[PDB]
């Protein structure tokens, strides 16, 4: 299977208070593995997955240093992007960064990503080809200028081709116990009365790795959309992930509706149906 | 320019009276970053409570899990309280055994 | 790891 990596940072600008605050976190397919804040004490990145504890002190300290560089930089461009959108010099105002690689089973990079986000619009976008931009708006087209006169998409490519591809396949064999393993959906279906001749069918995907899941209702084996129910795949803290579907039947066919689930640790789709 | 949080509230692993367990409140989608965030016990808000790092998805809306050891009662009834600049009032979803 | 020195300016 294929195996991602991908690092997330929010600056949002604090006036009151007069320092921007700076998260983020890293993660391996859907583990994460570092953060680093900056209000909290430490002033590094810290494991937040056994198998990076390994890595010694040139490793953390690297890290530290270059996140505390993106930090610097992302505060200067929001006091630029602030005059960009000739925005009020009171508010509080975010900048998003997310960027990673995708490396396939045979270990070959696959693809690269850099995109940029201000107040939870996009921004800027490294394309496909990972040698052109695409900017979201005006204040955008300035700044694709002065990077397109800077040419940041070769560091942004070297990177992304160079360092990001070889550590994450570092990373992957450091874990190999944890992020190359397939916990498949442990099911079950629960069945809730709703009225005299109403009643709602709940099926249950629980302990599931990695989050990537497909649940879907059938009524006399044709998909059922309408008095469908389905939540967002969350987390359950233990590293795996959960998920329900669920709708609503009539009184007397609930053997006519069936539950499909398809996840990468199930070799063949599930078939569930109340007995 | 600003968006409104999404809520679940739920166990780790299935609720069965006496048996230990984790509270979980996974809050998603929303924007900006700063969100308040309680469990709560019969009402009475919960101290000893811990939280993920800050992460957002494609759509740049951010998601956070805030989470506690607990045991079910059946007795205890336990919920969620978020307060969000999108939001007017606070927001409370109590917990169901089949969620 | 993460992305290395760059000092890019938006």
């Amino acid at each position: 299977g294929s195996h991602s990596m991908r690092y997330f940072y929010t600056s949002v600008s604090r006036p009151g208070r007069g320092e921007p605050r700076f998260i983020a976190v890293g993660y391996v397919d859907d583990t994460q593995f570092v953060r680093f804040d900056s209000d909290a004490a430490s002033q590094r990145m810290e494991p937040r997955a056994p198998w990076i504890e390994q890595e010694g002190p040139e490793y953390w300290d690297q890290e530290t240093r270059n996140v505390k560089a993106q930090s610097q930089t992302d505060r200067v461009d929001l006091g630029t992007l602030r005059g960009y959108y000739n925005q009020s010099e009171d508010g509080s105002h975010t900048i998003q960064i997310m960027y990673g690689c995708d490396v396939g089973p045979d270990g070959r990079f696959l693809r690269g990503y850099r995109q940029d986000a201000y107040d939870g619009k996009d921004y800027i976008a490294l394309n496909e080809d990972l040698r052109s931009w695409t900017a979201a708006d005006m204040a955008a087209q300035i700044t694709k200028r002065k990077w397109e006169a800077a040419h940041a998409a070769e560091q942004q490519r070297a990177y992304l081709e160079g360092r990001c591809v070889e550590w994450l396949r570092r990373y992957l064999e450091n874990g190999k116990e944890t992020l190359q393993r397939t916990d498949p959906p442990k099911t079950h279906m629960t069945h809730h009365p709703i009225s005299d001749h109403e009643a709602t069918l709940r099926c249950w995907a629980l302990g599931f790795y990695p989050a990537e899941i497909t649940l879907t209702w059938q009524r006399d084996g044709e998909d059922q959309t309408q008095d469908t129910e389905l939540v967002e795949t969350r987390p359950a803290g233990d590293g795996t992930f959960q998920k329900w579907a669920a709708v609503v039947v009539p009184s007397g066919e609930e053997q006519r509706y069936t539950c499909h689930v398809q996840h990468e640790g199930l070799p063949k789709p599930l078939t569930l149906r109340w007995e | 320019i600003q968006r409104t949080p999404k809520i679940q509230v739920y166990s780790r692993h299935p609720a069965e009276n006496g048996k230990s367990n984790f509270l979980n409140c996974y809050v998603s989608g929303f924007h900006p970053s700063d969100i308040e965030v309680d469990l709560l016990k019969n009402g009475e808000r919960i101290e000893k409570v811990e939280h993920s790092d800050l992460s957002f998805s494609k759509d740049w809306s951010f998601y956070l899990l805030y989470y506690t050891e607990f045991t079910p009662t059946e007795k205890d009834e336990y919920a969620c309280r978020v307060n969000h600049v999108t939001l007017s009032q606070p927001k409370i979803v109590k917990w169901d055994r089949d969620m | 790891v993460v992305v290395g020195a760059a000092g890019v300016g938006k």
